[PDB]
RNA sequence: AUACU
RNA sequence: AUACU
């Protein structure tokens, strides 16, 4: 047949930059073009130990860190200070007062109980508690690093490795156990503070993890330079409102709506399916939208919008749009992870009908599908590996890397599912091309690695935090409140 | 030039499939052939070509065989209808190299079948530049298999072939006391070994299958 | 361990008269009480012949059959007639001008379409019409039988069996496949009209079934005698809103409450475990109370009550008690597929510590156990045995029998996990003889066996009618409408 | 006293459990007794009775063992505890006669092994009355099995046995091609057959089982 | 969906 | 839960 392989997409920086790696185009310009407030404060909640290494943490990386290895420079550039050539040109400021302390009864308290819901349960609350105490006044705490010490770090991630939770295909929240990552966003999200959770192996390899944390969760940390990296940009993307990076669409601009449709569980009631938008528009803000309970097939499972549910959820998401700007969207992308429905399929098109210049584009993308393709190696570009299958347009977006030098994964590449809908105006090479359009834009990383964009992404990263939000209490759509 | 090749097979069937109705629910041994098995349909039967007048396993009432072509009934829209002719192509590709390869119904595989204990056989099959061999039943048992998957696009019919090492366990017994050891051994570089285990793999060779298709452009 | 056989139920049938077998209760006392106003409208949809053949069906038993087969006199006592030896003493009389015709196009364009869904979808629209027609005016239809020709039963029969549906415990509903007899219940609901379901071969015995539904469905039926008492009985269940027997036993002669609590999924949204009460009284009055969305456990599996819907269901149940009666109940008993949650029996106790003097007891009831105890047989009594597991009273009530003469089945029986909770006030010997008092009130039968009481074999009924009611829509707590 | 027999084995337990906790999950082999089998909780490798130093094959950590008394551990108020103990017990179970019986993944059943094709191995034990002999290797081949489950019934912890034929699968031919031969032909009179083939399997008699309850009245 | 197993 | 496969 004919195999289509794609090149890497432009990602802006700064003030009219080309792309590069996220880390190195975010070296060079720097965040978006945007008179915002130069000021963050990083109000750091621990113990004195782990408060007293953030601190040490925020102070050693401000005249600059040179961690390398390996023989590639483009893969492991160093991290250099954070407070003279910053690219942020912003203040990485830690204010007294804000810095507060856990003791060391209550960590014992909350680690020595067996249950693993109840732990996690007391070590959301008591901090959640400690920064509705710090909402009330003394500073602007812009965010707020969550400082884990080891029993703490041990407790919460065992109460959710050995909780023998299970998994399921549709179910794009995880693996069912208590985790406490989604946990604190959710009871965050009433609060002002974007938080960030850390751990102490990012600030000081020099305390051991224990054998079965390192054994049940495979962990193998990157250098000093290599794990600043991917945490201080996480720290401006949550403390300021505005987007690091900024990439660039390819097939006319206009207006864009690259809607996940994706169906969560919430952890409250039933466990619903009560689906979330997850937007994200041209430029890469995620609109979350949760909406009423999808119809499933059979026995709760193998969900779908229904009519009215598919264009009460097109409408909200284009009532949102039009909150944000003063312009309809010229284009919904609807990209489900599952087999599309008739009527969730007529529900949407229903609702794009009254749309001028409309433009439907509907994708099924399937998991766990066997059909290994282009049987070469490296040297034929393999991340952008995608062929035409007489209609079905199966894309695995993840392997070798060109501007490497090595394939970074320690297995074999797995691929998805690629079929346009048949009501769809749209060939599957548009469609491929907008799916590896959707690059390089997760605010959870500076990797140029990819295999699911970040609608599809996103999607667990929404399922985590909407999981532990109960009913009738009212969501945010700011994305900083995720990852 | 840079093409590379595809997992799947590309089935080539005459203008016979034989189209019955049975009350079975998929095997009565038999007293001839191999090929007295259930391939039947869900509710009806579709049996495959046959050196008889009667259908296979001869169970099938007479004067019931509608005898028409592939391209009338095997090409549908409705994803059903695909899902039960591969399930049909999948049945009468298991018990069609019987006499030589077993199945097994964890991890989906049709291994080669061990002719005694301690065994020294190779697999030979010819090529245009040189005879490359393969050495199939390595006792430190294991022998080599492969998984079948459902495929049409559209204008044919395809088994997919997902060439698996099966390191795991082989022999009489179903698991060596769940004792597996296998490790990553495949390797993006210019040259491949699962496209390997594709290419030696002939013991699958009306079911007459073309070569996998391997023509690609990656400009 | 200790053994208890219990002896057998007795039933109260006509004016103070002792218990014999269900038929020959109902053959020498009739029904309950209140023999006046006998008058019951038995107006039959379907198409001519079947109506013709109805008709003259009904003539034949008018005058008493006398069909017999086998050796034992006990099991298959004949059919009397509709005259002065009628056991019911009521009018069986067809209203004139209400034979509702099918024509024969409508049979046909029913029975040519391949969709499992929408062929039986109209044909319970166009029975639905029909009654709705019929009760507009001009006479009062108590009761309808609902009589399939084969062409109708074999469409309605394989969208059910060849719709490939799958199962789960927890669930009453069904098998998720298009029920004929379920959509009828559930949207001749807000009809006035308790409807009678049959099929061919219970009219007549000279048409032949086609092989694909004898194989698929097991199907042979007894003999005339034998296919006739299931089917006056259930006539006059459904008609004037009188039940023709009631245990009697003495232990809570003040009140009772058996309200078996079991959960079921509506095929109007998620499929949703919304559960219903199916509360038994003293008397056996089905009293159908749907609960709310009650919480699962993971993934919408595990169904439990939450303890404010626990609560709520419980006060709702005793709400439908002292409508119907003046005065509390005070032996509520709780009957449960699953074992009980710590939420969902603190729920039961608070509700319950509202009410008076309370003898509340709980009973887990977990099917297939692999445990066959009393390796004895036949000559013995297996029928109604179970075993002091120390603390478990794991049960089987099918078996063999003492006044049949023979064993019934034709596989072996399979028992019933019968475990008290810790807050339960009474010993496992009171609760196995409870249980097995909710034997011969099954108004779907008129025989003399058990293997679920009817807390739990009406959980099937109720799962399967209130699969369809859709949301927003009063339901009815009259059992009529179920079985 | 018309007494009936229960088909659940009590278990008779010494003092010794040697509790311990290595960072394993499931079977390394090649040292020594086939008891080197990963008997694995929920994160900590408890195992049972320590013939030399080190338990199992010297894989756990010497220097953690408990050896605690019987009372403390098998008797649990906890579900999850007794669903754990019941594990253990079976993965000891399994692996204990594993040199003449065999356990399959399907139905999970412990049955008779074939020592080579065409088995002449009927097996005869004394009993009371006379010695009472069970074709155990019958060929028209299928064996005899049985399923195991264990739950502590607050004063034991009793193992219940399901006394099924095996009727598929066995050495001869793999997996005979989906095709069981079977009818459930069991009697419901003053004696049985599962009571029976409960009774003739003496091939589990250190887990020492007792003899099955049996103590019943039935009036 | 005449009933049970 | 600094990241990715
Ligand atoms: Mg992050
Ligand atoms: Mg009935």
């Amino acid at each position: 047949f004919e195999t289509r392989i794609f090149d890497e997409p432009e990602l802006e920086f700064g003030d009219h930059h080309h792309h590069q790696d996220p880390r190195l185009g975010l070296s060079e310009a720097g965040p978006l073009q945007t008179f915002l407030g130069d000021v963050i404060k990083i109000g750091v909640v621990g113990n004195s130990k782990t408060i007293e290494d953030t601190r040490k943490f925020i102070e050693t990386v401000s005249s600059g860190v040179e961690g390398k290895g390996e023989k590639h420079p483009n893969m492991h550039p160093p991290f250099p200070g954070l407070g003279n050539q910053s690219p942020y040109r912003c203040r990485f400021e830690i204010e007294d007062g804000a810095t507060a302390a856990l003791t060391k009864s209550k960590l014992d308290k909350i680690g020595k109980e067996p249950d693993h819901y109840r732990a996690v349960e007391m070590a959301v609350d008591e901090i959640i508690g400690e920064l509705q105490a710090m909402d009330d006044g003394g500073s602007r705490p812009d965010v707020a690093i969550i400082a884990l010490p080891v029993k703490l770090l041990e407790r919460v991630w065992n109460a959710k490795v050995d909780a023998r939770g299970t998994t399921e295909k549709s179910d794009s929240s995880g693996s069912d156990a208590p985790n406490f990552r989604g946990m604190l966003k959710a009871k965050a999200m009433g609060l002002s503070f974007p938080i960030q959770i850390v751990w102490e192996d990012v600030i000081d390899d020099k305390v051991t993890i224990p054998q079965k944390v390192k054994e049940s969760s495979s962990r193998k940390i990157q250098d000093i330079a290599g794990r600043t990296w991917n945490l201080m940009t996480s720290l401006y993307y949550k403390g300021s409102g505005r987007i690091p990076w900024r990439r660039m669409p390819l097939e006319g601009e206009f207006s864009a709506c690259y809607v996940g449709i994706s169906f969560y569980r919430e952890a409250d009631g039933q466990q619903l399916f009560t689906s979330a938008a997850q937007m994200f528009d041209e430029r890469g803000r995620g609109f979350v939208l949760k909406g009423r309970r999808a119809r499933t097939e059979s026995r709760g499972r193998h969900p779908y919008m229904a009519r009215e549910d598919a264009k009460k959820i097109i409408e909200d998401v284009l009532a949102a749009y039009k909150l944000h700007h003063k312009t309809l969207p010229a284009r919904v992308f609807i990209l489900k992870t599952s087999r599309f429905k008739d009527e969730e399929a007529d529900g949407i098109i229903a609702a794009l009908d009254e749309a001028g210049t409309e433009l439907r584009d509907l994708v099924w993308v399937q998991e766990s599908y066997t059909a290994r393709i282009l049987r070469d190696g490296n040297y034929p570009v393999l991340r952008g590996t995608f062929v035409d299958l007489h209609g079905k347009g199966l894309l695995y977006t993840s392997g070798s890397m060109p501007y490497y030098g090595t394939y970074p994964g320690k297995y074999d590449p797995n691929p998805l599912l690629l079929c346009p809908h048949h009501t769809s105006e749209s060939t599957v090479a548009q469609l491929a091309e907008e799916i590896f359009s959707l690059t390089k834009v997760n605010w959870n990383s500076t990797q140029m690695n990819q295999r699911l964009p970040i609608p599809i992404r996103a999607a667990r990263k929404v399922g985590e935090v909407l999981k532990y939000v109960g009913e009738g209490e009212v969501i945010s759509a700011d994305y900083r409140k995720y990852i | 030039g840079e093409d590379a090749l595809i997992n799947m097979l590309p089935l080539t069937l005459p203008n016979e499939m034989y189209i019955a109705s049975t009350t079975y629910e998929p095997i009565l041994n038999g007293d001839g052939p191999k090929r007295f098995d259930w391939v039947i349909n869900g509710g009806t039967f579709w049996s495959f070509h046959d050196p008889r007048t009667s259908a296979c396993s001869e169970i099938v009432d007479i004067d019931q065989v509608e005898a028409i072509n592939t391209k009338e009934l095997a090409l549908h829209d409705d994803i059903d209808e695909q899902n039960r002719f591969s399930h049909l192509l999948r049945q009468t590709l298991r018990y069609q190299t019987d006499s030589d390869l077993g199945w097994d119904k964890d991890h989906k595989a049709l291994y080669f079948r061990a002719i005694e204990r301690e065994v020294s056989r190779n697999f030979a099959y010819t090529s245009s530049k040189k005879k490359t061999d393969a050495n199939v039943v390595s006792v430190f048992v294991r022998h080599h298999a492969f998984s079948p998957r459902f495929e049409l696009m559209a204008d044919q019919w395809y088994l997919i072939i997902t060439p698996t090492y099966y390191y795991t366990t082989n022999g009489y017994a179903p698991h060596q006391f769940a004792a597996p050891l296998l490790a990553g051994k495949k390797r993006l570089d210019k040259s491949a070994a699962l496209r390997g285990q594709v290419i030696m793999w002939h013991r699958f060779l009306y079911l007459m299958f073309g070569e996998p298709p391997s023509i690609h452009l990656d400009v």
